[PDB]
């Protein structure tokens, strides 16, 4: 690989065929050690270059006896899970819950939202996940934060009720989820973009708010 | 058979193509398929080293590598552009490149090269995405290449 | 002195009998010929003011038309950038006319041409015949800075002056960045 | 001779002539480091474009009518006339023809033979329905024709290099401000 | 669709099998048709890019930097191109010549081509005295009495002239000769509209020559 | 033997005051700005005074082309060739002020058709016919010397205040051989 510039040339076709078979002689000597780093290597850098059936194949082989081995203790990208949209519901009318408003010379012309919620509102929670690959992953669950910790967080047996979210090949599949509030703030706006997420039973990663192109999109609460 | 190919100064290639001889259509049979780029790799070396010497005509190698039964074959142009193709046996031969046939390839696949390079949203680091330069080459292959 | 590095025409355009003359005699120059409303139209004054490093150098220029002036008073204003429609609060009658000379002033002057307002002799507080209520509101519906001047008030003509020309620059200044030799014997390897 | 000739002559023997590959050559660099700039967004990049070709014109102006002096057009005819005889000859080797006047004798239409602009080029296949190229000719038209008070609109409907055979340019007067100096 | 497509790698063309498009640019020859145009659109075209530029960028070595990667796109198009013009001795251009101009793998050879037809083909009129300073290790130079492009931009301080240093950083960097061209201005013969593009190579090339 | 020259943008306002004098150094800077404008002013003034015999019925469109004077410049840039040009042109502003003649001077003026003015004040006292055919031709030159060394600079913002250095040494190389 140092002959290589794999971590001068970019010619990928070569560099994934040298890659197939590092991971290839990897397994053949009873090394689960660079069998897992090579092939996060290949299924993070030449993603767009595995036609379906040996990205497929590679992922039953040589990846997921990765996931069961506990090798890998991270995900590939970091680029999951583009939107992060938050919202409130209002089942009554709207009369029914409001938000307080909290209480000689010369002029001259020539010179983003705040969500807020009261504190037990029904809220709505939607995350918009996308699979770059060509095979399809679950995730298992959804956490928050530290800093912002135990205040608006997603719940626990609701999730796991709902079960491990599938998500298809190529899609930006969504999930909805509902969302308790149990603390006030009173007047410190407080961020959110940290977002811990377990995809395949790994343990639970922070992952980025990352929009179409690099733009981190914050909202806060 | 023969795999024909065009690479730029950071090593990357910005053209491949291979032809045939409608005897034996699948072209190398299968293992040379993976073969070819790992040979061509190897003799781009030797490409390199014979770019910058001191001996006449010096764009056209000829025959520069062997291997088994594969003739080697080089061009290089000014910006470092090199055209390197091998040329293998029908299945059983011991193949021998002409003198005068491949360099007037070279020099039409240069031609083409020069005046697809000129227009303003051509980059060297992107590659040749072009069906009408695919058509130009592939036709000029059949009136040179045999 | 051709320090100066740009040059802002300005019009103390306004109606006859507001006391205009007076208004511009405070702030000055005041040197050279004299008196030259009646010769032509106009007469003129000017400063140079430092903006950040770049000299600018104002022409206000006093238009005026008692009866016979049609056509030329109109020309004075071929690429004029900036307006000071100059009103007294004392009679409705010439506050009435802004309307007829902001239309005026956007048909022939330059395009997206900064204007203020200054109303002359607010020491005057026994015929107050309009409201600066009323003017404020007259001034939002423009894009168009407002005040009030008297004798006694002073120092407010000349910062609303110097904020209206540094107004002016953000819109007509492009933006300007301020853009080991070979030394020794020499030989020839010319073919 | 009303303009033929004297235009002919003009570039014949007046003018300081340089490499025209020179010139297409660095447009090309510009217009393809506009796209990189502005991140594919060819809408964005024609307008920057008639900045530029307005920016263009209004210095231009004085060149032109200043190498030549023509006397001041006075209605659509004589204007067209110059604007395709003399003044693409003396700035380029072109002379682009005239069609499709209208019925109420309000618009014309450039037919550029030769674009020594757009002389090695092929748009992205993602841009060949989006891009007009050449969009600085029409900044620089509409630039002058408003300096000397005539002002219109100017615009694309064709390219050689999109499709049609024919290269278009369309003008179209809208109104002759009569703010044209004191008596010229 | 028949495109090169270069993530599933080279397609297999049967040489027996042939309708080619009308591509426009590659039927197009490029031999040498002249279409001299007047200086004017030159420099107009010149001062406006400059304009633009000088808007974009903050600082001077923005604007060093950025009109120089401006005049580097030309230089790349220039190098193989007007060689291949050389190449020819007095349809298909190929069918017209045996062989070509070698490749000016030399560093006084290349030095001497900018001097010689690079310049005579942009300013019309071949450079004059081209120099090597023999005094810290190597620092060539090539000197014009009258620069065209930049005759108009007025001020002792010479910062618009990059667009010419980016045309020979570019024209050096493609034939293998790494270099940080630089202008410089200096008054020595009356004319004081005098300037050295100064060509400082590279390490490599230094081992490489030597 | 023209002794300064002037040049007035469009709408008034001073933007070249090169002056062309041993030592004179008489007139402050200032005030040449009210000089400019003051003449920007009595020529539009001067237009709504033709004389209405003149002002229905003008047929004089023969007088208004001016000769070709050979070699009015010297003896180039954008321009070259023995001369800026050959062939003679046309007259733009036909009822505007175009001289101002005195006992000590002469102040010839030139519109351009855009807008742009030049004037030019001439020590030397021609049958005041000549005079204006010799100045439109040196203006003209003075003229192609602004297009080309003002609008074709980058560091230039328009109808601005001129400064450079080739425009002044061109033109003072211009007007010493005119004399
Ligand atoms: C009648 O009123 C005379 C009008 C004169 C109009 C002049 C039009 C000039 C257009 C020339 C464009 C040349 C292209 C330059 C690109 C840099």
């Amino acid at each position: 690989i140092e002959l290589l510039n794999i971590n001068q040339s970019t010619w990928l076709i070569l560099q994934k065929k040298i890659l197939q078979l590092c991971i290839k002689v990897s397994r053949k000597i009873n090394d689960f050690e660079y069998v897992a780093k090579f092939s996060s290597i290949l299924i993070t850098k030449y993603t767009h270059l595995l036609n379906q059936s040996e990205q497929d194949a590679l992922f039953k082989e040589y990846i997921q006896p990765s996931i069961t081995n506990e090798s890998i203790t991270s995900y590939w990208d970091p680029f999951i899970l583009r939107e992060v949209v938050i919202n409130r519901i209002l089942d009554s009318d709207p009369t029914s819950n409001e938000i307080p408003l909290e209480s000689q010379e010369v002029f001259n012309p020539f010179k983003v939202p705040i969500l807020v919620f009261l504190v037990g509102d029904k809220a709505e929670f939607t995350c918009r996940v996308q699979n770059p690959f060509k095979f399809d992953f679950t995730i298992n669950d959804i956490q928050l934060d530290e800093e912002i910790s135990e205040f608006c967080e997603i719940d626990r047996k609701a999730v796991s009720y709902s079960g491990p979210y599938n998500v298809k090949a190529e899609s930006i599949r969504s999930i909805t989820l509902p969302l308790i509030i149990k603390k006030p703030t009173y007047k410190k706006i407080y961020e959110i973009s940290c977002l811990k997420i377990s995809i395949l039973k790994l343990p639970l990663q922070k992952f980025d708010i990352i929009n179409d192109s690099c733009i981190y999109g914050k909202l806060k609460i | 058979p023969q795999y024909f190919a065009i690479i730029g100064k950071k090593d990357n290639p910005v053209y491949e193509i291979e032809f045939t001889n409608a005897e034996n259509p699948q072209g190398f049979p299968q293992d040379l398929k993976e073969l070819n780029p790992f040979i061509l790799h190897a003799s781009l070396d030797i490409v390199e080293d014979l770019q910058w010497q001191i001996n006449t005509d010096n764009c056209y190698l000829g025959k520069v590598d062997h291997f088994y039964g594969l003739a080697i074959t080089a061009y290089i142009s000014y910006s470092g552009m090199k055209f390197v193709m091998i040329h293998g046996n029908s299945a059983n031969s011991s193949v021998v490149i002409d003198d005068n046939n491949m360099r007037s390839f070279y020099q039409e696949v240069h031609e083409l090269y020069v005046k697809t390079l000129m227009n303003p949203f051509y980059k060297i680091t992107d590659p040749i995405r072009s069906p009408a330069f695919d058509s130009r080459v592939r036709t000029l292959a059949r009136k040179h290449l045999s | 002195g051709y320090d100066y590095d740009y040059l802002f025409k300005i019009v103390l355009i306004g109606d006859s009998g507001v006391g205009k003359s007076n208004l511009l005699s405070r702030f000055t120059t005041d040197e050279f010929n004299i008196e030259s409303k009646s010769t032509i139209g106009v007469e003129f004054a000017t400063r140079t003011i430092e903006v950040e490093n770049k000299k600018i150098k104002a022409q206000i220029w006093d238009t005026a038309g008692q009866e016979r002036y049609r056509a030329i008073t109109s020309a004075y204003y071929r690429g004029a950038v900036g307006a000071l429609i100059v009103y007294d609060i004392s009679k409705s009658s010439s506050y009435e006319n802004c309307n007829h000379w902001l239309t005026e002033l956007r048909e022939n002057a330059d395009d997206n041409v900064a204007v203020g307002l200054i109303g002359n002799k607010s020491d005057l507080a026994h015929l107050r015949a309009v409201p600066t209520d009323e003017a404020k509101n007259f001034a939002m519906e423009n894009q168009m800075l407002f005040t009030e001047t008297s004798a006694l008030n002073s120092d407010n003509v000349d910062k609303a002056f110097r904020e209206l020309i540094v107004a002016i620059f953000q819109m007509v200044s492009k933006h300007q960045v301020d853009l080991g030799a070979p030394k020794g014997p020499t030989i020839s390897l010319t073919p | 001779r009303s303009l033929k000739a004297m235009g002919e002559e003009i570039w014949k023997n007046k003018t300081e002539k340089i490499n025209t590959e020179l010139f297409t050559l660095t447009y090309g660099s510009i217009v393809a480091q506009l796209c990189q700039d502005y991140e594919r967004d060819f809408n964005k990049v024609n307008d920057h474009l008639y900045s530029m070709g307005y920016n263009i014109g209004c210095r231009l102006i004085e060149d032109f009518l200043a190498r030549t002096a023509l006397p001041r057009c006075e209605n659509l005819v004589k204007t067209s006339e110059v604007l395709s005889k003399c003044a693409f000859k003396i700035f380029l080797n072109i002379t682009p023809n005239i069609t499709n006047w209208s019925h109420n004798k309000d618009t014309f239409s450039l037919i550029l033979d030769e674009n020594p602009l757009a002389d090695f080029v092929e748009l992205p296949m993602d841009a060949m329905k989006s891009l007009w190229y050449s969009n600085i000719l029409c900044g620089v038209l509409k630039g002058s024709l408003e300096m000397v008070q005539l002002d219109c609109d100017v615009w694309f409907v064709s390219d050689i290099l999109r499709g049609d055979s024919q290269t278009e340019i369309k003008v179209k007067l809208n109104r002759i401000l009569k703010d044209e100096i004191p008596i010229g | 669709s028949d495109g090169y497509e270069y993530t599933v790698g080279p397609k297999q063309a049967i040489t027996s099998e042939t309708t080619y498009i009308p591509s426009r640019i590659y039927s197009e020859s490029l031999l040498f048709k002249r279409q001299e145009a007047s200086l004017s659109a030159m420099a107009f075209l010149f001062q406006e890019m400059i304009s633009q530029l000088h808007r974009t960028c903050k600082t001077a070595g923005d604007f060093e930097t950025k009109l120089s990667d401006y005049g580097h796109n030309i230089g790349i198009r220039l190098l193989e191109l007007l060689n291949f013009r050389a190449s020819v001795s007095p349809e298909s251009l190929s069918n017209y010549i045996t062989k070509m101009r070698r490749r000016d793998l030399k560093i006084l050879d290349i030095l001497q081509f900018i001097h010689g037809t690079l310049w005579s083909y942009l300013f019309n009129h071949v450079s004059d005295d081209l120099v090597k300073s023999s005094e810290r290790d190597n620092e060539y130079m090539i000197v014009d009495n009258f620069p065209t492009l930049t005759q108009f931009i007025p001020g002792e301080n010479v910062s618009c002239e990059y667009f010419v240093c980016g045309i020979i950083k570019g024209f050096l960097f493609n034939a293998g000769f790494p270099c940080g061209v630089t202008a410089h201005r200096m008054p020595q013969g009356g004319h004081s509209q005098r300037t050295v593009y100064l060509i400082q190579f590279d390490r490599q090339v230094l081992d490489r020559e030597g | 033997a023209i002794e300064t020259i002037l040049v007035i943008n469009k709408s008034g306002g001073l933007i070249y005051q090169r002056n062309f004098t041993n030592d004179e150094q008489k007139l402050n800077s200032n005030e040449y700005l009210i000089l400019a404008s003051t003449l920007h002013g009595v020529f539009a003034i001067a237009s709504q005074l033709t004389p209405k015999a003149l002002q229905l019925t003008q047929q004089t469109n023969i007088e208004n082309t001016i000769p070709y004077i050979p070699y009015v410049g010297m003896s180039l840039g954008s321009f070259k060739g023995d001369d800026f040009f050959k062939e003679p042109f046309t007259n733009w502003n036909k009822s505007g002020l175009r001289q101002l003649c005195t006992d000590q001077f002469t102040m010839f003026i030139y519109q351009t058709l855009t807008g742009l003015k030049f004037v030019a004040i001439s020590s030397s006292v021609s049958t005041s016919n000549l005079a204006i055919q010799i100045a439109d031709n040196f203006l003209r030159k003075v003229y192609c010397l602004y297009s080309d060394y003002v609008m074709k600079d980058p560091s230039y913002s328009m109808e601005m205040p001129i400064r450079s250095n080739l425009f002044d040494e061109k033109v003072k190389k211009m007007v010493e051989n005119l004399q």
